[PDB]
């Protein structure tokens, strides 16, 4: 595909960042969305 | 000049090893931690603590104590919370660091002024005769402080508790390049080779800042939000999740953070709800803090009536993501015993 396409539709990690000290506000792993 | 970025790289490197551990508890579960929530509560502590047992404490956080004076690491911290908690015009982000003392306590006036000082911290006295009214009374300020993100912080509070350390984060900040919810469609979501999940998932098609890295065997996805907050999404390819997770490294961040090289692509990412809900006791045991929760627990900075020791370290925290931005919420609850 062009663009080509990025499906986050399976288990990625993220994390948040405050940009002024780069200090990691929160750290996630999503394995199941439906899973709270 | 600054002092923050004299100890953001020891977080980031804590937080990441703090993640293995969560990883390698359970592969099947979901995770999401507050990497500073938990880090400024241990550091708070370990103003009351002395020798073998504050020395895990702070080297556990991965600080280097030779490399790095004591005093230098509260002074950054000091820094830290100071500028989290600053008026961002368009995002909103707070801090807040709390003790919760008996009555009956006399405590070493000293630390009590550092705690004050440096980490901002609020002191309340109250009456751990009356469990439900003090349970009551510490779960209002992580909700008043939450704004309703964290209800049920402390389940079980014990009946001899002597103080609480309590410290509270909360985020709500939009995307700067939103997504338009009447694209937002039903999908189909692969957790593990034959489960399938149905999410409604957020689509655009646009000029983003993504790339892809041989290394990391992944795709990185940066999200500005409006404001002094970056979301980072990384997609590990088929079989390198593993990889992914051990590849993590501060400076890698970095990197990424000076790239602002926009491609164009089709993305589509879930709508989130999700929560972590942990005992952190077992794994920061394998990060090396065992004293303070042990018998061998040095308090006498907090108090001298009594040797105190830590016997719970409960921290919770909640992720949202829609179209318009993210609201996500932390608190860690530290409660201290006599022996
Ligand atoms: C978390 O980590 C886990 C690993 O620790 C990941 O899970 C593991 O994933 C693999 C995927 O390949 C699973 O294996 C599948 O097994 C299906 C058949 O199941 C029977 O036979 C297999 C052995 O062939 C066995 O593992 C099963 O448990 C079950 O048999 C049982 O076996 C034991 C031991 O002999 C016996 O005592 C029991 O009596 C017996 N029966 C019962 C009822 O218990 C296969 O059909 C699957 O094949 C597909 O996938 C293959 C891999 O791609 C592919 O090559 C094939 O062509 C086909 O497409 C598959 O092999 C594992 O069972 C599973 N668990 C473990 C412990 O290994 C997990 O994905 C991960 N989760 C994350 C990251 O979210
Ligand atoms: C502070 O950090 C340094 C660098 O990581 C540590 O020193 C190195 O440690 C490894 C493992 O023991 C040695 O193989 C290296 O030779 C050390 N480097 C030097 C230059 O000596 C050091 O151990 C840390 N401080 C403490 C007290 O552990
Ligand atoms: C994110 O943080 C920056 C600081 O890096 C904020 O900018 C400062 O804002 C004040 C006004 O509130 C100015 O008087 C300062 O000069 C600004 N810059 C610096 C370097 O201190 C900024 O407002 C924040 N949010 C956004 C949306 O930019």
């Amino acid at each position: 595909s062009i663009p080509p396409e990025v499906k986050f539709n399976k288990p990625f990690v993220f994390l948040m960042i405050e940009q002024n000290t780069k200090s990691p506000l929160f750290m996630g792993k999503v394995v199941n969305p439906t899973q709270k | 000049h600054p002092t923050f970025n004299k100890i953001t790289p020891n977080l980031a490197e804590f937080a990441f090893s703090l993640y293995r551990q969560l990883a390698h508890q359970s592969n099947s579960t979901n995770i999401f931690f507050s990497p500073v929530s938990i880090a400024t509560a241990f550091a708070m502590l370990s103003l009351g603590t002395k020798a073998d047992t504050h020395d895990e404490i702070l080297e556990g956080l991965n600080f280097n104590l030779t490399e790095i004076p004591e005093a230098q690491i509260h002074e950054g911290f000091q820094e830290l919370l100071r500028t989290l908690n600053q008026p961002d015009s368009q995002l909103q982000l707070t801090t807040g660091n709390g003790l919760f003392l008996s009555e009956g306590l006399k405590l070493v006036d000293k630390f009590l002024e550092d705690v004050k000082k440096l980490y901002h911290s609020e002191a309340f006295t109250v009456n751990f005769g009356d469990t439900e009214e003090a349970k009551k009374q510490i779960n209002d300020y992580v909700e008043k402080g939450t704004q309703g993100k964290i209800v049920d912080l402390v389940k079980e509070l014990d009946r001899d508790t002597v103080f609480a350390l309590v410290n509270y984060i909360f985020f709500k900040g939009k995307w700067e390049r939103p997504f338009e919810v009447k694209d937002t469609e039903e999908e189909d979501f692969h957790v593990d080779q034959v489960t399938t999940v149905k999410v409604p998932m957020m689509k655009r098609l646009g000029m983003f800042n993504i790339q892809h890295c041989k290394k990391l065997s992944s795709w990185v996805l940066l999200m500005k939000y409006l404001g002094n907050a970056t979301a980072i999404f990384f997609l590990p390819d088929e079989g390198k999740l593993q990889h992914l997770e051990n590849e993590l490294t501060h400076d890698i961040i970095t990197k990424f953070l000076e790239n602002e090289d926009r491609r164009s692509a089709s993305l589509h990412l879930p709508k989130l709800s999700i929560t972590g809900t942990y005992d952190l006791k077992s794994v920061l045991g394998q990060l090396g803090i065992t004293k303070v929760f042990s018998n061998g627990a040095d308090l006498s900075g907090v108090t001298e009536e009594a040797p105190l020791k830590l016997s719970k370290a409960v921290h919770k925290a909640v992720l949202t993501i829609d179209e318009k931005g993210t609201e996500a919420a932390g608190a860690m609850f530290l409660e201290a015993i006599p022996m």
